[PDB]
């Protein structure tokens, strides 16, 4: 357990921050996703602006 | 022209009851009755359970 | 003048044979049932919903 | 005159389809609207009432 | 009849028996391993698997 | 004529998105 | 000659996935047709 130690704190910190680092792409998925929103938004309702 | 009678259906709006989501609960109970630590029964109830 | 694409098959195009690895996968076939096998009695009646066109006009 | 190809190639593909065997397929059934098609019913039904 | 308007649509139709697509299917493989008669490791392994 | 008066409801069933219900039904009315 | 009822696209995603959400759209257009 001493010498498992000295990876185990590796690999809580690398899954900590592989865990972090998907949390901070999850956020910015749903600001890829409210971007999506816009461009669904643009293409619908600006497109018939240029119908108008 | 008494039309809407076609109306070309109204092969429906289908807000129809076709639901699973609705979830399909699995209630799985997995009541491993060990006696001493061997496994004497496996009663893995299988409530499964449309919401 | 006129001439236009009497070809039939565009492409070519036929259901060639495909067949791949022998898969054995289970499946347990849960049916879209399909109504439209030939709902054809409505297409019959696309050309009368336009017969009756014909009538009137 | 109108030589016009009015028949464009809807392009298939069929690549060798591996062995699937991976379970991972979900089902969904999302079917059919299609309300174009009952505008198109409805545009009969008034293309007759104006022949009429 | 002038034909149309149209409803079709799968307005709760779909929303189909698709559960998510997936049966909430929580795979709990409770690996009992026992010897002589007592259990020496549980090992509980959930999956949650697509389905 | 009687033109195409289309009310089109965009009926979009929301218990999610791919699964499935884009429902434009296109009432196509004769006014 | 008469149109133009109102072709309200209310596009609308959502996109639950692995039973959390991860965006919620609600879109209004009104077209004009």
């Amino acid at each position: 357990a001493k010498q498992e130690s000295t990876e185990y704190r590796r690999q809580v910190q690398s899954l900590t921050c592989e865990v972090d680092a998907l949390k901070g792409t999850n956020e910015s998925l749903e600001r890829q996703m409210r971007e999506m929103e816009e461009n669904f938004a643009v293409e619908a309702a600006n497109y018939q602006d240029t119908i108008g | 022209p008494n039309f809407s009678s076609l109306n070309l259906r109204e092969t429906n709006l289908d807000s129809l009851p076709l639901v699973d989501t609705h979830s399909k609960r699995t209630l799985l109970i997995k009541t491993v009755e060990t006696r001493d630590g061997q496994v004497i029964n496996e009663t893995s109830q299988h409530h499964d359970d449309l919401e | 003048t006129s001439r236009s694409l009497y070809a039939s098959s565009p492409g070519g195009v036929y259901a060639t044979r495909s067949s791949a690895v022998r898969l054995r996968s289970s499946v347990p076939g849960v049916r879209l049932l399909q109504d439209s096998v030939d709902f054809s009695l409505a297409d019959a009646i696309n050309t009368e919903f336009k017969n009756t066109r014909t009538n009137e006009k």
